[PDB]
RNA sequence: UACCGAAGCAGAAGUAAUGUUACCGCAAUAGUAAUUGAACUUAGUACGAGAGGAACAGUUCAUUCGGAUAAUUGGUUUUUGCGGCUGUCUCAGGCAGCCGCGAAGCUACCAUCCGCUGGAUUAUGGCUGAACCCUCUAAGUCAGAUCCAUGCUAGAAGCGGUGAU
RNA sequence: UGUACAACGGGGUAUUGUAAGCGCUGAGAUUAAGCCUUUGUUGUCUGAUUUGU
């Protein structure tokens, strides 16, 4: 279930990769063993779409939606937003979101049946279809989800880790009572 | 790529060329050369000036999601853009006959 | 300071015996700079895919045509030119070029030499037996044809170009049958093709290796300067024509870089006297959008189309 | 010269020095720390011991005395972990400071095995660490009762006593009750290719070229979808403009 | 800083005017270099009780310096350019004046493109093999950086071919 | 003694923001003093003077 890898050696993998029930985005790199770790385990159950925001590394900041639809950040090129519209299935919409600061994981967090930040809080509601009440600091999916008190005792639960309804990723800095941890809020076992 | 229009005057801004400096502040600043940028610096009204469309399109001197790109959609858009550039050319041309 | 407004090769790639004959090199005029952008595709940069800007020379490469070849016998004190021979005609600026006081002068051209070809050919003949016989490594002579660049110089640039290919024979039969032809410019060069450039500046000569051609332009069809993406019915030519240069209505070369020398320059490109390994060499430039814009000023259109767009209509 | 001096450390290490080397000779060795005659007193003015423990220690392994630590008798710190044990059976064999890593319940704890100098250098372990003494044997009573009639010396130790061991679950059940107790007590070479890697429509037009510029201008502007009626209506505009007299 | 050897060195991490003119050419010769560091995979793998973490190979960058460029950003402007404005009197805002914008230019690490590949050798690693069984050395002999070649700049106020009488 | 050379003509290409005057008027104006081209008009083409198997 749970997974660890190690994004050229950097210990935060949430930042450079994204998970959700029908869709993965995970930045490009030249590391054979980080794709094929998430490839061996989600196997062609859902599409690991090689992709970039805006030609930035990290896409977990920019990149937050839910297994209904993808919102991207208003800087992403529209070269991106139709290379993801194509990688996407069908099944899966995409919207775009104007947004003064381009991190819309920063602030906002969502899952399949609920989401959190009144423009942009509609928009997502009804894209996401969900109910819409810290991005960086918390993590949401269906099976529940985890916020700041990973990595050795990191505070950036939203950058260093990312976990889907049935997939769990953590960087090598996680120790046994982070992986525990992440276990017991997201009910694995 | 991303041509955009330069608010200031509502021109083409092609790749390559225009100045964007990003500043914290984070907002957009498209121009087509310096001359917008600092008209735009020295905060010229281009809503009170004649040489820029701003005003001009009012003073009576002129008139959020992705596309899958089928075949089928593009094809439609070869003959829309010329019925569109012609229909606002002669648009333009008869508000300058009925300015003359 | 250079001998002359045109640079000398001084090396030249090495033979391969099985390639066809080939040449080696082609010159060209300096057209000045023009903006590009495109897809990065190196693997492992941190830009991959990712739209890259930077600035093409561009120069005009006018058809070259044949008019002599010259073998080289290898003697101990280093290559003697063994015999020249030129191909039953010279043409105008191929006179001109051999003329201080063209116009002073009677231009009494090649007439013994233009006569002596009327004859059976048997000399000729001798000679390219001679030539099949003794030296082995033979070069080729050729001109620019000025007459069709739009530059006020009229005067055709002479030079020298070595043949690649094996079975020397085969070279001298290549140019018994290609005397007096035109020779394309795509005919010498590719896409993608890592070429070097040799020019003078604006006084010293010097050489610069590792040049990529990012587009072969074929002068003969229309939007030569529209890429696959933008692939709209434009010249390379922005509005207006050129600073400080007439036009473009022939074949052209588009260098990653600046060529040293001014506009109106002519330069001189080589194969890289040898087969670079690196991946940048290997991979293939797709370009996206090749700026038009004129030069001369500010301008704010790219053709003069799309120029009315911004006024929407003027007196 | 003083840089030497700065790399060599100065409870349990005091006694450990002194029975794995001499205490007395290394602090001696500390603490002994126009011009050919100052060449000469210089010149004349052991050193051997200090290169010879800082190699030793090079190599040694490095524990804390209050970090949580615990025939072929001798196998046992053998077969718990990954470490390497002689398999002589006489005693004397276990000079070196044998240490055995391992984790338990998500906390790290080790197992350690060790008058002549190898019998000093052993109780100056057993007493000088927080790790438990424990007294493992295979299946006389003088030689069992041995360990029984010293206990009471070292008994603050909280003593084990396991005896049959060189099956798998005992090891594996001295371990669980120990640890319980102690706390109780290849690369990129080429583009990225992505070609059927994504979903559409049909593979009619798999290898795409969006070349997102036309005419000028961007194509994502003009890109609606299936607008052929939209097309319609712009024809009818463009005839109601001609014929109704805007351009007659 | 590169290559080797010792070292409980587990891993991490000593060597250095010419028959004229014109065109196309060869090259004895003189000079010669890229430079310093970083990131990615094998890389969480060999190693190791654990802290710790490789490498031959293949990739991507950055600082300084060298050869060039102004497609365009800036330092910038005798285009004293367009428009405005104040003395000067009979709209010219004149001119020895100021302002917003300003092509063209010299020019920048203040920006852009590029900046080497084949051999003989010191030490060293080895084979065959005597003085004297052995031995890399005595005669032979493979690998290997300082040197020579490749490329680049100029061409003896040296040389070859070609056209005109 | 001919789409060869130069000056004019138009066009395109840059600075401009609406000169003076009565919406004309992104017009005109510098218009190349370091821009280009072309479709029309005009003139150009003769001396001094040195060498050669
Ligand atoms: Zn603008």
């Amino acid at each position: 279930m749970a997974t660890r890898t190690q994004f050229e050696n950097s210990n935060e993998i949430g930042v450079f990769s994204k998970l959700t029930n029908t869709y993965c985005l995970v930045a490009v790199g030249g590391s054979e063993n980080f794709y094929s770790a998430f490839e061996a385990e989600l196997g062609d159950a859902i599409p690991i779409v090689h992709t970039t925001i805006a030609g930035t590394r990290i896409i977990g900041r920019m990149t937050a939606g839910n297994r209904r639809g993808l919102l991207v950040p208003t800087q992403t090129t529209d070269q991106e937003l139709q290379h993801l519209r194509n990688s996407l299935p069908d099944s899966v919409k995409i919207q775009r979101v104007e947004e003064r600061l381009s991190a819309l994981g920063n602030v906002i967090c969502c899952n399949d049946y609920v989401a959190l930040v009144r423009e942009t809080e509609e928009l997502i509601s009804d894209v996401l279809g969900v109910e819409v009440f810290v991005g960086s600091y918390c993590s949401l999916s269906n099976q529940g989800g985890l916020v700041h008190p990973v990595n050795r005792g990191s505070s950036v639960v939203g950058a260093g880790m990312v976990v889907n309804d049935y997939l769990a990723v953590t960087g090598l800095d996680t120790t046994a009572p982070e992986l525990s941890v992440i276990e017991s809020i997201f009910r694995l076992q | 790529m991303r041509i955009y229009q330069c608010h200031f005057c509502s021109s083409p801004c092609y790749p390559g060329h225009g100045i964007m400096f990003v500043r914290n502040d984070a907002k957009e600043f498209r121009f087509c050369r310096s001359k917008c940028h600092k008209a735009f610096k020295q905060r010229r009204n281009p809503r009170k000036l004649k040489w820029t469309k701003a005003f001009r399109k009012a003073a009576g001197k002129e008139l959020n999601v992705p596309v899958r790109y089928n075949r089928e959609l593009v094809a439609t858009t070869l003959k829309a853009m010329a019925r569109i550039e012609e229909i606002r050319q002669k648009r333009e041309r008869a508000f300058y006959k009925n300015r003359m | 300071r250079a001998a002359s407004i045109r640079a000398r090769v001084k090396a030249f790639p090495k033979d391969d015996r099985s390639k066809p004959v080939a040449l080696t090199s082609f010159l060209g005029y300096k057209a000045g700079m023009t903006t590009i952008v495109r897809d990065l595709d190196r693997p492992g940069s941190k830009f991959h895919k990712r739209e890259v800007v930077e600035a093409v020379t561009v120069v005009d490469t006018p058809p070259v045509v044949v008019v002599g070849v010259v073998g080289y016998v290898e003697t101990p004190r280093g290559l003697r030119s063994l015999t020249t021979v030129w191909a039953e005609h010279l043409s105008d600026e191929v006179k001109r070029r051999f003329y201080k006081n063209w116009y002073k002068s009677k231009k009494k051209a090649f007439t013994k030499y233009s006569a002596k070809y009327a004859q059976d050919g048997a000399g000729i003949e001798r000679e390219l037996a001679r030539i099949k016989k003794y030296a082995s490594v033979v070069r080729v002579l050729v001109h620019t044809q000025i007459r069709k660049t739009p530059l006020a110089q009229k005067k055709a640039h002479l030079a020298e170009i070595q043949l690649n290919g094996g079975s020397i024979s085969e070279k001298v039969d290549w140019a018994r049958e290609h005397f007096e032809k035109t020779v394309a410019v795509d005919s010498v060069f590719e896409q993608n093709e890592m070429i070097d450039a040799i020019a003078v500046t604006k006084y010293h000569s010097r050489t610069s290796i590792n040049h990529k051609i990012y587009r072969v332009g074929k002068g003969d069809d229309e939007a030569n300067g529209a890429t696959s993406f933008d692939r709209t019915k434009k010249t390379i030519t922005p509005m207006g024509g050129f600073v400080h240069y007439g036009e473009i209505k022939n074949d052209f070369i588009m260098v990653k870089g600046c060529i040293p020398g001014n506009r109106k320059r002519i330069v001189t490109l080589r194969k890289s006297l040898y087969t670079n390994t690196s991946r940048k060499a290997l991979e293939e430039v797709s370009l996206k959008w090749i700026d038009t814009a004129s030069k001369f000023g500010k301008g704010r259109f790219q053709t003069p189309a799309e120029k009315h767009a911004f006024m929407g209509t003027l007196k | 010269f003083e840089d030497i001096l700065k790399g060599f450390p100065n409870p349990f290490h005091r006694d450990l020095m002194d029975t794995l080397y001499e205490k007395n000779h290394y602090k001696i060795s500390l603490a002994a720390i126009l011009k050919r005659a100052a060449l000469g007193r210089m010149a004349t003015i052991p050193l051997a011991y200090l290169e010879q423990v800082r190699q030793h220690i090079g190599r040694l392994p490095s524990i804390d005395p209050n970090t949580r630590t615990l025939v072929g008798k001798s196998s046992f710190l053998r077969c718990i972990t990954k470490s390497d044990v002689d398999v002589q059976p006489y005693a004397f064999t276990t000079k070196s400071l044998y240490v055995g890593h391992f984790d338990y319940k998500y906390l790290r704890f080790q197992a350690i095995d060790t008058m002549n100098n190898i019998e000093m250098q052993s109780i100056y372990a057993i007493a000088h660490l927080r790790s438990c003494v424990l007294y493992f044997m295979d299946l006389i009573e003088a030689q069992v009762k041995l360990f029984h009639s010293i206990k009471p010396l070292f008994a603050n130790k909280s003593v084990m006593v396991v005896i049959n061991c060189q099956l798998e679950e005992n090891v594996m059940e001295v371990r669980n009750k120990a640890c319980e107790k102690l706390l109780a007590s290849g690369a990129g070479v080429f583009n990225v290719n992505l070609k059927d890697k994504y979903l559409l429509e049909d593979d009619e037009w798999k290898n795409d070229i969006m070349p997102e510029i036309l005419d000028g201008k961007n194509v994502y502007d003009f890109l609606d979808p299936e607008i052929a009626a939209k097309l319609q209506a712009l024809e009818e505009e463009e005839e109601k403009l001609e014929n109704e007299g805007f351009y007659n």
